[PDB]
């Protein structure tokens, strides 16, 4: 009910390298009155509970099927890689009025399910971008799962 | 408060 994201992940072992491409967004929730969404994409790099980088796309105008093709990199070395979560939420942006959530997903080591499966197949695949659709999620219920370590 | 970075250049 709140839409779907796709993108890709790549890790380049040698360099620590970690490249999310946020590529495409459908199906997202209405977030305005008079207007569709105004989506725009902020990506978290977090060692469990804490922030360590952020970043964000281009905010697209009036629409629910947001096209980015936007590449976004981090620096993780070797070891951490599996200490790590990229947080993904989509935003609608408001001049007036906060600018609300419509959906996140994280993938890392401790996501699961499908999250886990893309994070699985971009290691399997050193150096090679793996994209894969994830369906958007509650930000409230991401925010709790982000606590569980394994 | 940091300023968060766009997309690659590079
Ligand atoms: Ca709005
Ligand atoms: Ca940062
Ligand atoms: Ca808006």
């Amino acid at each position: 009910k709140l839409g779907d994201i796709c993108f890709s992940l790549r890790y380049v072992p040698t360099a620590g390298k970690l490249t999310v491409v946020i590529l495409e967004a459908k199906n997202l929730k209405k977030m305005d009155v008079g207007g569709l969404s105004d989506p725009y994409v902020k990506i978290h790099l977090m060692q469990n509970g804490k922030r360590l980088k952020k970043k964000k796309t281009t905010i697209k105008k009036n629409t629910l099927n947001p096209y980015y093709n936007e590449s976004f990199s981090f620096e993780v070395p070797f070891e951490q890689i599996q200490k790590v979560q990229v947080v993904v939420t989509v935003l609608d942006y408001d001049k007036i009025g906060k600018n609300d959530a419509i959906g996140k997903v994280f993938v890392g080591y401790n996501s699961t399910g499908a999250e886990l499966r893309h994070w699985s197949d971009m290691l399997a695949n050193p150096r090679r971008p793996i994209a894969q659709w994830h369906t958007l999620q509650v930000e409230e219920e991401v925010d709790a799962m982000l606590a569980v370590k394994k | 408060s940091d300023a968060t970075e766009g997309h690659d250049e590079d």
